[PDB]
């Protein structure tokens, strides 16, 4: 943005747009997994208690 | 349709697209980052000198 | 006179103040293009050299 004209700055923006929303979407799914295995603990730790 | 005319140099013309700068882009006729139309251009030496 | 193309000339500038806006508003450059930088933004940025 200091840098370069909105019209290429747009497609450089762009790139790091796709790869940090590529990155969080990332996490986001490993996480939904391990909350699918701490929830498995938390079953098995109501169960014995 | 808005039809828009005017005369340049020869030179000139490069500058009649979006995304262009330049005086004529700058200070005589600019074009939005999204322009939907078709830009004409012709010689005009025999008409216009 | 300049330099010979197989000859290019180079020279260092550095530790000074700039007005590239100088170069952009003269008449005479059939060429002026900008990469990585753009030409507006130019003299708004800092440089090391």
């Amino acid at each position: 943005l200091a840098r370069l004209d909105k019209v290429e700055a747009e497609v450089q923006i762009d790139r790091l747009i796709t790869g940090r929303l590529q990155s969080l979407q990332t996490y986001v799914t490993q996480q939904l997994i391990r909350a699918a295995e701490i929830r498995a603990s938390a079953n098995l730790a109501a169960t014995k208690m | 349709v808005y039809a828009d005319s005017f005369v340049i140099r020869g030179d000139e013309v490069r500058q009649i697209a979006p995304g262009q700068t330049g005086k004529i882009a700058d200070y005589n006729y600019k074009l939005p980052d999204d322009f939907t139309g078709c830009v004409i251009a012709w010689n005009s030496n025999n008409l216009d000198s | 006179r300049f330099a010979s193309v197989y000859a290019w000339n180079r020279k260092r500038i550095s530790n000074c103040v700039a007005d590239y806006s100088v170069l952009y508003n003269s008449a005479s450059f059939s060429t002026f293009k900008c990469y990585g930088v753009s030409p507006t933004k130019l003299n708004d940025l800092c440089f090391t050299n």
